[PDB]
């Protein structure tokens, strides 16, 4: 979708806030938000592409100025409601309860070795998105291609600043999970993946830095040939 | 930046904390989240996985031309030689700074970052100010924000991580370090030098 999250090229967002140093986690709730990612993933709330799409549907003002891990909380709730695993009315009631009773305990629960095993395996083994497909790559290094002007409402990795732009294929990476299906609950449907080089003048006009380029990854349906 | 509509930081933290604790309580009752699971994830990214790992890769490339070749050919497989890899670094592509080219990495659509070699990203990397501007005015951004002047005749390549490919910058080895040990060289390698917003430390 054409959401505000797609910030590449946007002017006026302000100076960078960069403290001289900072902790990995700024508050205990951030640790909880972070760990909820493997928890909700294992429980089938969402995959990675769907996770991103939940964040993309946030209120734009809230997105732009909220602490980062609040984005993660929004997408958990979004998919919890979508899948029927989270009752919103109960969440609201519990929120008010912990507003009034911030030091009240969490529910009693058993620890689970399998959840630690899951964490360790995911962290050190990874969750590779590469896939084998039956079709050969349509494009190759050196091909001059144009990025699609399609504007799907659903999830995609189609930054507005590269749409309709012409670039050169730099590398073919093999095939990978396709966001335009996976992020919309339509499955992996893997597609060949390419890095494409766009000059700054192509992206930003005649004014552009004559000595800069942006490299952007394109799944096969995103691009079509101009010249081989 | 001033927004007259925005609550205080304290009020924002209070509200987020209640909402997160409420959600946490529900996921705990579903049996899918536990306190030990939370503590393990935090421990890993506070104490085990961080930019010291990337630094080991850089200094090996600096002192081993054959390894550097393998690193640039297939970043994932080369890093595995050092026992480095995993979540959000399943597909790594390293890019080499030279006298002719400077690389800088961004995720304009979100926050993507090579966790196995750099750990979790600093907040500025994930925020809209860096993300919006670096693809559009990288030379000016590097100068104004990071005090890093890239001469206009030198090409800047900005890598936008729109896929699961994770780009990592191999910074140039600082002058005056001939024959240094890997341990000594590692002191010059920063997280910032592997994002491309700063060079490796001089001297
Ligand atoms: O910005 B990212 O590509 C991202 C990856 C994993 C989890 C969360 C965010
Ligand atoms: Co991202």
């Amino acid at each position: 979708m054409n959401g505000v999250y797609d910030v590449g090229g946007t002017d006026g967002l302000g100076p960078i806030n960069r403290p001289a140093d900072e902790p990995v986690f700024r508050a205990e709730w951030e640790k909880v938000a972070f760990a909820m990612f493997p928890a909700t993933f294992r429980a089938g709330f969402m995959g990675l592409d769907e996770f991103r799409f939940g964040i993309e549907q946030m209120n734009p003002a809230e997105y732009l100025e909220s602490p980062y891990y609040w984005h993660w909380i929004r997408t958990y709730i979004h998919h919890g409601v979508r899948t029927g695993k989270i009752d919103l009315e109960e969440l609201e009631r519990r929120t008010q309860y912990y507003r009034e009773n911030p030091d009240a305990p969490l529910p009693e629960h058993e620890q689970k070795p399998e959840l630690i095993e899951f964490v360790n395996q995911a962290v050190y083994g990874g969750l590779p998105a590469s896939r084998e497909v039956d079709r050969p790559p349509k494009f190759k290094e050196g091909d001059v291609v144009r990025f699609s002007t399609a504007s799907p409402k659903g999830h995609a990795r189609r930054a507005r600043y590269v749409r309709g732009k012409t670039g050169t294929v730099v590398k073919h990476h093999g095939a990978y999970i396709y966001p335009d299906t996976a992020g919309n609950g339509l499955g992996e449907c893997p597609e060949h993946l390419y890095t494409v080089r766009f000059t700054a003048q192509e992206l930003w006009g005649p004014e552009g830095d004559p000595n800069s380029s942006v490299y952007y990854d394109c799944w096969e349906p995103y691009i079509e040939l101009v010249d081989t | 930046t001033e927004n007259i509509l925005r609550k205080s930081d304290e009020e924002i933290q209070k509200e987020i904390t209640a909402r997160v604790k409420a959600l946490e309580s529900m996921l705990i009752e579903q049996g899918i989240l536990t306190t030990s699971m939370i503590d393990r994830m935090a421990e890993i990214y506070e104490n085990e996985v961080g930019p010291h790992l990337g630094a080991k890769v850089v200094v090996k490339a600096w002192t081993d031309p054959e390894f550097k070749k393998r690193l640039l050919a297939d970043g994932t497989e080369a890093c595995k030689e050092l026992g480095i890899g995993g979540l959000q670094g399943e597909d790594m592509m390293w890019v080499e700074n030279t006298d002719e080219v400077h690389h800088v990495v961004v995720c304009t659509l979100c926050s993507c970052y090579p966790w196995p070699v750099l750990g979790l990203p600093p907040n500025w990397f994930k925020e809209p100010q860096y993300r919006s501007r670096v693809v559009r005015e990288p030379r000016q951004l590097l100068k104004e924000e990071f005090g890093f002047e890239v001469p206009p005749s030198k090409e800047i390549k900005v890598w936008d991580s729109s896929s699961e490919m994770r780009f990592v910058v191999l910074p140039q080895r600082p002058a005056g370090t001939d024959g240094w040990s890997e341990e000594e060289l590692a002191t010059l390698v920063t997280r910032e030098s592997m994002i491309g917003v700063e060079p490796a430390k001089a001297v």
